[PDB]
């Protein structure tokens, strides 16, 4: 019953967190329906007014249907409060639970050979901080905010002053979101650390680790210093909201940029904390399907160190038309230029293990494939944003938000996919149907690319971010790229019962590794599903 | 006055240019977008053919290689080298961006939930610029038939909706103008992406930018930091006149 809730198990409590991210990734990608569908025409149909008059679940489901601009006074508020929500619950409740949290506490230990991780009552805890701080970011939706309404709209970054002035309690919650978020990294970083370096089979040389738990174990450092600094900046507006501090005030001598220092010093590492994971799979899977070794794996390891120290010396080219000094931007713009060297190191070695190879086309692969492709596609665009001169026309705009879903959207989610093709097996005991796996793929390969290739014609013609509405002249690349969310949407739907599928009646898996030789860490020795005592 | 600072419909380029900064982003732009559309279509071919070279139909032996001295080197050089010749190009950009020349005229912006307030120092001149369909003008951020005789009252047309303004930051052509941008109340961002210009107004805070506008006509930009309910209903109407019709448009304002 309840006692999947209270295992301490690794496996266990991967599990929880793959399921948990997955159902919250539901959330979150509904509502990005629901912005796509204001979006997909000029002039606001949706989300009228009108609609906070009548009940909770009355409004609801009347703003699921389109009325007529004369009976539609646009709800900004209602704008802001869903991107909020889908930025928070994406960045702190999605893929770095289910990346780092789901695969890193299933197979880590399993591909060190640690029988468990050092502090399993603690991992247990850090689920449970989890779904404290995804129920507690739910309920703000729900509570007392902005503008007299429900819920924070504020943007997922929460820069004062707006956010320290947004009435309601709605944003305190969300704040409080946010620190049982960070808690529950900060336990599973110390876990990830002390496991790795303890509990190592003896034999298991720190140079014969899959990068997997070499992703695992770098991505649990840069937590450890990255979440602190957020929690010292987010607890700063509480006491500004709350507690008569000035920290962010002018009036009272603060500074708000002083607050976007602190917050982007934790937000850019932030997004290495997202990728490096799916990094981690992507080499797995391609060595597998390749029927190869891994390319250069010393390389490897050594890129992923590079990237996630850079990625705490770049963070304000989030900045760059703040009020930043010329010779501040000149740095930064620099610094952040250097992260293609490590990364462009991957990418070919990826490449290279590919070449040469005895390629076969399965269903983890295409994730794989499709990952270098698109991130390589989001990856050149953050360059061109690290450039502050050309970032001046484009910050703010939707050219960022093109970049940040190739790499995000197209890039760390294909890993994630990739992983759960690669591992249900191993995971359940019953295998997807190939089938379904290969159409889940091409439609969201097609779904994904048309909503968000298009955001950079918008973004170019000056299209903001975080706008209800926008000006007749963006409608077509607008219309399109609700059409792709839609597509991606219903790919997603699929997918959801294709796992459905696959755990209730996929056929039943025989092989400890049901797939080839290449597949040669420790999980593929074991049996599918592995053994209680893992 | 042409409108020419505004989306075009399809659009997939930049708006056009209006002055020597805009003209230099597109430039850097365009060299940046070449070369990462041939790093990228050069990943692409070369994941493709490996693809259909390597496949396991194909090739049924795999290989077992894991280095290759001269291609690493290569593929850590070409990359420093790429990235260098880009910020070789792209340092003097922003060096001339960034740094504030002698203006010829000065216009001091504050952002408001939700519209902007104009002051012309030398000139006593001050306003406040709503959006045409704001509250403000006895709409409620909404196209409408009196919203579009309002437009076309004014100038302009329904498909300008939700980019003009009540009233325009009028300015000379071919003169360096200084804007200085603040805010007062949260954070809000003033820009103009025909003049390659945008800086966050920053409550307590007073940041500099410049441009010299090429040519008359209108140019729009739209509030670029989010700033609440009307983020979407704040923009902001620059008119370029000639020399001439900007004092004239000054004396308009002088009382006698
Ligand atoms: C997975 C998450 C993720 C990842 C990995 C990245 C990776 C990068 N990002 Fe991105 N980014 C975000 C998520 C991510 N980003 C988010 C969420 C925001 C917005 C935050 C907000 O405001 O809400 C953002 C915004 C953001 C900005 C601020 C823009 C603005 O708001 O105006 C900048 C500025 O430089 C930036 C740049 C980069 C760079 C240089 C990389 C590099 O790490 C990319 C390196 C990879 C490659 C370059 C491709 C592979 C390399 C080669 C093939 C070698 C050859 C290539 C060259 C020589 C160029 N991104
Ligand atoms: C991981 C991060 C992530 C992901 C996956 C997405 C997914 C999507 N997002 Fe994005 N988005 C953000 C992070 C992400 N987003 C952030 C940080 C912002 C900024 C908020 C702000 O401005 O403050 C943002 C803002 C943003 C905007 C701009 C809002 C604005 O400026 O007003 C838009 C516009 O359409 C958008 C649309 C979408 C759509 C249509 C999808 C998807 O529907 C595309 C299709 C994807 C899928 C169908 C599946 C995704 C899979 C998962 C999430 C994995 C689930 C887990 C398991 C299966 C274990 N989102
Ligand atoms: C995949 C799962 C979920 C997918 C959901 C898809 C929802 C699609 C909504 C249908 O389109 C909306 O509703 C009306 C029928 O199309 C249109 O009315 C509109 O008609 C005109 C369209 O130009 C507008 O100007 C009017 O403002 C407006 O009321 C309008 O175009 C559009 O907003
Ligand atoms: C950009 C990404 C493109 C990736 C290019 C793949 C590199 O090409 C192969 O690399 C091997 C170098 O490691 C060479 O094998 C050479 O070196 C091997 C030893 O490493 C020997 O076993 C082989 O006989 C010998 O041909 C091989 O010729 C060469 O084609
Ligand atoms: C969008 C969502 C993302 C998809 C996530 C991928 C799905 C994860 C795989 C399902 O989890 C496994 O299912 C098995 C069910 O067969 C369990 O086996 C177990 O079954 C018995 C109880 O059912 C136990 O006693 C045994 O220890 C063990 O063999 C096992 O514990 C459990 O972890
Ligand atoms: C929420 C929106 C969701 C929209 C999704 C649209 C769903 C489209 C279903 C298409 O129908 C399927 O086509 C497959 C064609 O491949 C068939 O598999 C067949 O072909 C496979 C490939 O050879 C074989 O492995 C199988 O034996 C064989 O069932 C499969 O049975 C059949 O039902
Ligand atoms: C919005 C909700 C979307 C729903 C998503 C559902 C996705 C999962 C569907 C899987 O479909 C099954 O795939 C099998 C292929 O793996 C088929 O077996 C077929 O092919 C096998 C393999 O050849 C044969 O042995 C079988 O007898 C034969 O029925 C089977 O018919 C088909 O139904
Ligand atoms: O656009 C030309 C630009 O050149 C100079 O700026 C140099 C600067 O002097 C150097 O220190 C270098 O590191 O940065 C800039 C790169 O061009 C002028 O000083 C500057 O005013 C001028 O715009
Ligand atoms: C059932 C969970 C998915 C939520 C769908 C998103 C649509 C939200 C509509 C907002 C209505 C405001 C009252
Ligand atoms: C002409 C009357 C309106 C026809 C369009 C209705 C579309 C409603 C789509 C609602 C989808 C909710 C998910
Ligand atoms: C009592 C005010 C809140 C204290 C939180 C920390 C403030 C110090 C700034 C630290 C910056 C992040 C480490
Ligand atoms: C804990 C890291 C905090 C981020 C650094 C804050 C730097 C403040 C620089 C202000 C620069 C004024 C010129
Ligand atoms: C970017 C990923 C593309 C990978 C190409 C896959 C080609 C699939 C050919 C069909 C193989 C049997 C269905
Ligand atoms: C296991 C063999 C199945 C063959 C590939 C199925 C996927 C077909 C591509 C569909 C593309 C539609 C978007
Ligand atoms: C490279 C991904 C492309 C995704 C499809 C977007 C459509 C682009 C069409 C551009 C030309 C239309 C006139
Ligand atoms: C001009 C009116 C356009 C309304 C079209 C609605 C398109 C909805 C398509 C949903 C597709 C789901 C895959
Ligand atoms: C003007 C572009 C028309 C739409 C192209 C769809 C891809
Ligand atoms: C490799 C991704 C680059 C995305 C930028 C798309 C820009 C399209 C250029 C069109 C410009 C028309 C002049
Ligand atoms: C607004 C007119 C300027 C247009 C700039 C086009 C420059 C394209 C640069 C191509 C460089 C290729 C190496
Ligand atoms: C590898 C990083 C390249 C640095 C580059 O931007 C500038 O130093 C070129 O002047
Ligand atoms: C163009 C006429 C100049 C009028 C001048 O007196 C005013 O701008 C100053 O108040
Ligand atoms: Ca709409
Ligand atoms: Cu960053
Ligand atoms: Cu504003
Ligand atoms: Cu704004
Ligand atoms: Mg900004």
């Amino acid at each position: 019953f309840t006692r999947w809730f209270m295992s301490t198990n690794h496996k266990d409590i991967g599990v929880l967190y793959l399921f948990t991210g997955g159902l919250v990734g539901l959330i979150s990608v509904a509502f990005t329906v629901y912005m796509r569908m204001e979006l997909m025409a000029p002039g606001v149909q949706f989300m009228c007014a009108e609609h906070l008059e009548s009940g909770l679940v009355k409004g609801f489901f009347q703003s699921l249907w389109p009325s007529a601009v004369e009976n539609c006074t646009p709800n900004g508020h209602l704008w802001n409060v869903m991107i909020t929500g889908h930025g928070i619950l994406m960045m702190f409740f999605v893929v770095i639970p289910a990346l780092f949290g789901g695969f890193g506490n299933y197979f880590m230990p399993l591909h060190i050979g640690a029988p468990d991780m050092a502090f399993p009552r603690m991992n247990n805890l850090s689920y449970w901080l989890y779904v404290a701080g995804t129920s507690l970011a739910v309920a703000s939706l729900f509570a007392p905010g902005g503008n007299g309404q429900l819920g924070s709209g504020i943007g997922w970054v929460l820069y004062p002053p707006l956010s320290t002035s947004e009435s309601g309690y709605s944003t305190d919650l969300a704040i409080f979101a946010v620190h049982l978020s960070g808690a529950s990294s900060i336990l599973g970083a110390i876990n990830m650390i002390t496991t790795f370096l303890n509990m190592r089979a003896p034999g298991m040389t720190m140079h014969k680790v899959p990068l997997f738990a070499w992703s695992i174990f770098v991505t649990a450092w840069l937590i450890l210093l990255a979440l602190p600094v957020l929690a010292g900046a987010i607890t700063m507006l509480l006491t500004d909201r709350n507690f008569g501090t000035t920290f962010f005030q002018p009036s009272g001598g603060g500074d708000p940029v002083l607050y976007q220092h602190i917050l982007w010093f934790f937000g850019h590492p932030e997004v290495y904390i997202i990728v490096l994971p799916a990094f981690g799979i992507v080499s797995h899977v391609i060595a597998t399907f390749a029927k190869k070794p891994i390319f250069g794996y010393l390389p490897m390891v050594y890129a992923m160190v590079a990237i996630g120290v850079l990625g705490f010396v770049v963070w304000a080219h989030h900045m760059y038309t703040a009020g930043l000094s010329l010779t501040q931007q000149s740095y930064f713009m620099m610094a952040t230029m250097v992260i293609a060297v490590p990364t462009g190191i991957k990418i070919f070695s990826w490449i290279a293990t590919m070449w040469g190879g005895s390629i076969e086309l399965k269903t983890p692969m295409l994730w794989a494939l499709g990952f270098l492709f698109l991130f390589t596609v989001g990856g050149v665009t953050g360059i061109v944003l690290s450039q502050a001169s050309v970032d001046r026309y484009y910050h703010d705009t939707y050219y960022v938000v093109a970049h940040f879903h190739y790499v995000m959207s197209l890039g760390a989610v294909f890993g994630i996919f990739a992983g759960i093709y690669f591992w249900i097996g191993k995971m359940s005991g019953r295998q997807y149907p190939e089938w379904a796996g290969k159409l889940h793929f091409w439609m969201m390969f097609v779904g994904a690319n048309l909503t968000f290739f298009p955001q950079h014609f918008l973004g170019r013609q000056g299209m903001p971010r975080r706008y209800i509405d926008y000006p007749e002249a963006f409608a077509t690349w607008n219309f399109v790229s609700s059409l792709g969310a839609f597509l991606s949407f219903a790919s997603f739907l699929f997918f959801l019962g294709v796992i459905f599928y696959t755990l209730t009646r996929g056929a039943r898996v025989t092989a400890n590794n049901y797939w080839n030789e290449h597949a040669d860490t420790l999980e593929w020795t074991l049996t599918s599903p592995p053994p209680e005592h893992t | 006055l042409e409108i020419i600072g505004r989306p075009q419909p399809g659009g997939t380029g930049f708006q056009p240019s209006a002055s020597p900064v805009a003209t230099q982003i597109h430039w850097l732009d365009g060299f940046i977008l070449v070369i990462i559309a041939a790093i990228t279509i050069f990943v692409t071919l070369l994941i493709l053919y490996a693809v259909w070279r390597f496949h396991e139909k194909r090739n049924k032996v795999p290989a077992r290689f894991t280095h290759n001295s001269p291609l690493e080197i290569a593929w850590t050089i070409v990359p420093i080298v790429i990235l260098v010749a880009i910020g070789a190009f792209s340092l003097p950009v922003l060096f001339n961006q960034q740094e504030i020349p002698e203006a010829d005229v000065t216009v001091k912006v504050t952002g408001y939930q939700w519209y902007w307030g104009y002051e012309y120092p030398d000139e006593e001149i001050s306003f406040e610029s709503y959006m045409i369909g704001s509250p403000a003008t006895g709409g409620d951020n909404r196209m409408s038939p009196e919203v579009e005789q309002q437009l076309i009252e004014a100038g302009y047309s329904r498909d300008e909706f939700l980019l003009a303004t009540d009233t325009a930051m009028v300015v000379p052509v071919n003169k360096t103008v200084v804007v200085q941008v603040t805010g007062a109340d949260v954070i809000h961002s003033w820009t103009v992406p025909a003049f390659g210009v945008k800086q966050d107004a920053v409550p307590g805070r007073l940041a500099q930018l410049w441009f010299r506008a090429e040519r008359e006509g209108i140019f729009f930009g739209q509030c670029s930091e989010l700033c609440g309910i009307s983020h979407a209903y704040m923009p902001i109407t620059v008119k370029v006149v000639s020399e001439e019709a900007y004092a004239a448009w000054l004396e308009q304002h002088h009382h006698h």
